[PDB]
């Protein structure tokens, strides 16, 4: 179990850990989050009270290395950095712990919950998304653009997922134009799981990394790109089936997750109906089809 | 975007363009079978493919054995449509290519531009504008070269005969939209009007028959109130 230790909070903030949050007073004695699972990637994040504007936050994995946070008063965030001497770190972190001045990362041990959302999530393809290759955690932010808004404007500072779009020649090949467009299997298995992905944990690790960018920086750029990678698999009439019965769990547990108040604006109507009573897929995603029903049936 | 009632004139400025119109490429006579139940019987048909400034009429015959086998015809019909407008532009010199394709029915726009691909400086268009292209199998030399059709063809003609040696395309386009429109209204009349007079004749080489300026002022009322009394005909006024 790791530790992700805090200099200091003198700015009053929400911080997240992941699926939990808490609140932390100006210049109250807060010194970090101890006990946070070990086996999986992290997400550190905050909105300050002040100016909920610009919710932003990091992707770690302490495995990686020694990580803390500081705040800049210069450029106004909590920032998070590598220490690289270890017994610096080891004995900052042992003289929180003395002094209680660290919140546990609380986990239920029933509680599969993080795995279920990051379960082929990888730091490294993070960092290939998140190009800041100096750093071994990866900054995201409400407003980084993506690749793909960007085509349609700072390139260091965007999220570079792979491009997806169902009307351009590397999803049509030429004289296959109806079939291609109408049955998307060909773009889906050779294009982008055989050729760009090379197989579909890391498919579903982007997948899985976009829906958590949307979800807890309300990027929407993030949000488009979720859907993108749903729709492309319902629109294929030939997906294996570990995929399908894969893609109906990752997609169960994402809208178990989602906060009800935030489904309006993160969930496209056309995308999930589509994919829930139109597509080839229509009946391969029997649990995402119920907890949809269930808690979101106005959307639907 | 969709061309509308505000951009009219842009029809007739000097960026090349064609109507696309699909309305007539499946055609079915529905008719019962021995055993009572219903089938369809496909007949010849035809993509509309029209420039509103030069008259010229790019007019592919569909002929029902391209339906042979398949499903989902009316589906099929629209990427059929959108693969033969796509060829008939890559047959055409770069300096003949359309700079936009105006469909008339908005469901033509994924196929087309899914076929253009290869044209990303092609605008595809839809219009607000609801023509009457569909009229255009009630023009006799047209429907007579789709129905005797024993294979695929395309045939040319200029669908304003030698009207732009005296007028302009933006009166040539409304007297066509205007015959057009009536022939849908109501055919009988319309061909009526279009006939009564047996010494104004169709030359050989036309499709509509050789009105003196006058006479075209005379049928164009004639049609109009046509199109007024089919309308109160059809909704009691
Ligand atoms: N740039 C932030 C942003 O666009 N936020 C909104 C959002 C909508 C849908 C999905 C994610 C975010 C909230 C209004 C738009
Ligand atoms: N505008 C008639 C004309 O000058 N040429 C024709 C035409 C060319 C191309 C398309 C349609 C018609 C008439 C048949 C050849």
């Amino acid at each position: 179990m790791n530790t992700v230790p805090f200099t200091s909070a003198p700015i009053e903030v929400t911080i997240g850990i992941d699926q939990y949050s808490f609140n932390v007073k100006e210049n109250q004695p807060f010194h970090g989050i101890k006990d946070i699972p070990i086996g999986h990637v992290h997400v550190i994040h905050f909105q300050h009270a002040d100016n909920s504007s610009m919710r932003y936050g990091y992707w770690f994995d302490c495995r990686m290395g020694n990580f803390y946070i500081q705040y800049d008063p210069k450029d106004g965030l909590y920032k998070m950095m590598e220490e690289r001497d270890g017994a610096k770190f080891e004995n900052i972190v042992h003289n929180f712990k003395e002094r209680q001045m660290m919140v546990s990362y609380p986990k239920i041990d029933e509680d599969d919950t993080w795995y279920n959302l990051t379960e082929f999530v990888q730091m490294d393809k993070i960092r290939k998304i998140v190009r800041k290759d100096e750093n071994q955690f990866s900054y995201v932010d409400s407003s980084m653009t993506t690749v793909q808004e960007n085509e349609l404007s700072d390139p260091a500072h965007s999220l570079n997922y792979t491009v997806i779009n169902f009307k351009s020649r590397e999803a049509i090949r030429p004289g296959h134009e109806m079939e291609d467009f109408l049955d998307k299997s060909y773009y889906l298995n050779t294009v982008m799981l055989q050729g760009i992905f090379k197989n579909s944990s890391n498919y579903f690790g982007e997948l899985q990394f976009a829906f958590l960018n949307a979800m807890f920086f309300g990027n929407y750029g993030s949000s488009l790109q979720w859907h993108a990678m749903i729709e492309l698999i319902c629109s294929s009439a030939t997906v294996p089936k570990h995929m399908l019965d894969k893609l109906d769990e990752i997609l169960y547990y994402q809208i178990k997750t989602l906060p009800e108040q935030y489904s309006d604006i993160l969930l496209n109507e056309r995308v999930w109906n589509i994919c829930l009573y139109s597509s080839f897929q229509k009946n391969s995603l029997h649990n995402t089809e119920k907890i949809m029903e269930n808690k979101y049936p106005e959307l639907l | 975007g969709a061309m509308n009632s505000s951009n009219y004139a842009e029809l007739f400025n000097n960026d090349i363009k064609l109507f696309v119109d699909d309305t007539n490429v499946y055609r079915v006579t529905v008719h019962k079978t021995f055993e009572g139940n219903v089938a369809t019987k496909a007949i010849n048909g035809c993509i509309f493919t029209l420039n509103p400034k030069t008259g010229h009429l790019f007019l592919k015959i569909i002929h029902t054995s391209v339906w042979a086998g398949q499903k989902r015809l009316s589906q099929l019909a629209k990427w059929k449509t959108a693969e033969e407008v796509s060829a008939l532009v890559r047959s055409l010199p770069k300096e003949e290519q359309p700079k936009q394709i105006i469909v008339t029915r908005k469901a033509m726009l994924d196929p087309l531009e899914v076929h253009m691909l290869d044209f990303p400086n092609i605008a595809i268009r839809p219009t607000e504008l609801r023509l009457p292209f569909s009229a255009a199998m009630s023009i006799d030399k047209l429907s007579d070269v789709v129905m005797k059709a024993t294979e695929p063809q395309m045939v040319l003609f200029n669908i304003y005969d030698d009207w732009l040696d005296r007028i302009s395309s933006y009166t040539a386009f409304s007297r066509l939209t205007l015959l057009l429109r009536a022939l849908k209204t109501n055919e009988e009349s319309a061909k009526m009007i279009l006939l009564s007079d047996p010494t104004i004749t169709i030359k050989s080489y036309h499709l509509w028959p050789s009105f003196t300026d006058e006479q075209w002022i005379t049928i164009e009322s004639q049609m109009r109130d046509l199109i007024l009394t089919e309308y109160g005909r059809k909704y009691n006024v």
